[PDB]
RNA sequence: CUUGAGUCUCGUAGAGGGGGGUAGAAUUCCAGGUGUAGCGGUGAAAUGCGUAGAGAUCUGGAGGAAUACCGGUGGCGAAGGCGGCCCCCUGGACGAAGACUGACGCUCAGGUGCGAAAGCGUGGGGAGCAAACAGGAUUAGAUACCCUGGUAGUCCACGCCGUAAACGAUGUCGACUUGGAGGUUGUGCCCUUGAGGCGUGGCUUCCGGAGCUAACGCGUUAAGUCGACCGCCUGGGGAGUAC
């Protein structure tokens, strides 16, 4: 498999979805045959410009291990899903741990 | 390019012993995959053409080892175009 | 650029911003653009940056 | 007869003319000048202590009010860009913040070729 | 410096403008210079930086 | 047989290519608020836009093209060329311990393929720019330069056309031959105590010695000393024209 890093931010009135989010992906991930080696909720903060409008949004990284193939499915439930503003997810780059 | 699990797979099917990553029949082998893999790349994209110089070249620089084993041993060219089913 | 100061005063700060955009890459649009006209003259300036 | 208090002023300066419009908080029009209705016009106008003359007729529209304090903002380059806010620090008001809110692109269009002589 | 999180380590290879500050002015062995600046690109789409400044 | 050439391993840098996403700045346009007699343009002017309310300013929306800064005397590519961030498919280059094959190589008429831009066909798209075209100005005239507009086109797909000062105006491959300063990327080593210091490869700038050259200049990336193969030249015009 491949490595990974996707930190998605999802709507700041919508915070309370954000950990039931997780649960679903993190699953997912996990029947995938896969790994998780880095998590982290950043939780609300301040914008450098009020992306999709407001000023504050949602943080949480991951950094998987997961086949691309599942992956690219959360593409998917990542775009026709409101709650998340904006989605950026990285390559491998090997196994990233702790710190951040 | 390719995968380990498969470069260092293949050589162990035509070498004449062991690691071997030399041996023409090996060699050689080795490129008829990435070339018959990258047909169903080439498939798509095709205007992809900076890649296909390197497939050409591969295909060219196979040919130029069949002809070898054709100049130094009959027997080992007959006996791997079939392997490979080559010739097409 | 974002100029504020207490104790009212025209003072200035505002040339500090003036050396990172300003009127130059203003200037540098204002007329028409470039193509080859750079990629050379922006590689013959060079030359002039030597001594 | 609003008195808006404070409101920021912008400065469209260009080169072949300057104006200044004395805009409220929000952005409405409270009171604009210009070179170009400061007597002189033609292109006499243009530099800086002409346009000095434009703004600071604001001062006389813009006064029915009472702005005790105002911001501003300068727009594009030309003689216009300083001489605005100095005439402005003299006419009696105050000042919040300069800053240039000119159109720096990023490579987006593509300018006209225009000027070969 | 390969990331966009250190968003600690590069307010100071910027401005008030957030403008990607030249190797000119840094001499960051070049090799470093092209990491730098890739970083503050994609970070600025997390809102971690900013773009300009006047908004 | 192994040093040429190639394979394997493990790393490294890259705007190499094809596909799909996505972000921010700006322009234009549509709508609405504020506000009022100018705006725009030039050497001046005028056309043009303005009291049916422009310009300015602010809020919301639509759309297309290109990606400031980093950006460099930088990098990648056979050439043409290739700059936002992300993912997917993919090519080449280089270094190092090495392990492997064993001359499997160099060049290459004909042949096949790739080719800037402009142009062509079908269908899309169209913000900015802009051949044509239309006004205004300049002028002796002005079928121009300048100004106000503006259509093809520029953008996308797919197919065609094959040209360029397609330029290093310098064919590809290999071996030799004083030096100096620098750039970029790999690796070994050094109280690795450091920015760092010493080597050893790749690619690349500038100066320059011998030599070469008609001179300019080229000068280890040669236009120097040699070897292998290919393309080409034989006065100017007529003519890269006629058939």
């Amino acid at each position: 498999m491949r490595h990974y890093e996707i930190v998605f931010m999802v709507h700041p009135d919508q915070s309370e979805q954000v950990p039931g989010m997780i649960e679903r992906y993190t699953a997912a991930i996990t029947g995938a045959e896969g790994k998780i080696h880095r998590l982290e909720d950043w939780g609300r903060r301040q914008l450098a410009y009020p992306i999709n409008k407001l000023h504050k949004a949602h943080y949480v990284l991951m950094n998987v291990e997961a086949p691309q193939e599942v992956i690219d499915e959360l593409e998917t439930t990542f775009r026709f899903n409101d709650a998340v503003i904006r989605s950026m997810v990285m390559r491998t780059k090997h196994a990233v741990t702790e710190a951040s | 390019s390719l995968s380990t699990e498969a470069t260092a797979k293949i050589v162990s099917e035509f070498g004449r012993d062991a690691n071997d990553t030399g041996s023409t029949e090996v060699q050689v082998a080795l490129l008829t995959a990435q070339i018959n893999h990258l047909q169903g790349h080439f498939a798509e994209h095709k205007k992809d053409h900076h890649s296909r110089r390197g497939l050409l070249r591969m295909v060219s620089q196979r040919r130029k080892l069949l002809d070898y084993l054709k100049r130094k041993d009959v027997a080992r060219y007959t006996r791997l175009i079939e392997r490979l089913g080559l010739r097409r | 650029i974002k100029v504020r100061e207490n104790e009212p005063f025209d003072v200035a700060l505002r040339r500090f911003k003036r050396s990172c955009e300003k009127a130059g890459v203003l200037a540098e649009v204002r007329r028409r653009e470039f193509y080859e006209k750079p990629t050379t003259e922006r590689k013959r300036a060079k030359a002039s940056a030597v001594k | 007869r609003k008195q808006v208090s404070d409101g920021v002023a912008h400065i469209h300066a260009s080169f072949n003319n300057t104006i200044v419009t004395i805009t409220d908080r929000q952005g409405n029009a409270l009171g604009w000048a210009t070179a170009g209705g400061s007597g002189f016009r033609g292109s006499r106008k243009s530099t800086p202590f002409a346009a000095q003359v434009a703004a600071e007729r604001c001062a006389d529209a813009v006064k029915e009010y009472g702005i005790k304090n105002l911001e501003v903002m300068v727009k594009g380059p030309g003689p216009g860009r300083e001489s605005t806010i100095r005439a402005l620090n003299a006419a009696g008001f105050r000042i919040t913040n300069i800053t240039d809110v000119t159109p720096i692109p990023h490579n987006g269009c593509r300018p006209p070729k225009k000027r070969r002589v | 410096e390969i990331d966009y999180k250190d968003i600690a380590t590069l307010k100071n290879y910027i401005t008030e403008s957030g403008k990607i500050v030249p190797s000119r002015i840094t001499g960051t062995r070049a090799k470093y210079q092209r990491q730098l600046a890739r970083a503050i690109k994609r970070a600025r789409y997390l809102s971690l930086l900013p773009y300009t400044d006047r908004h």
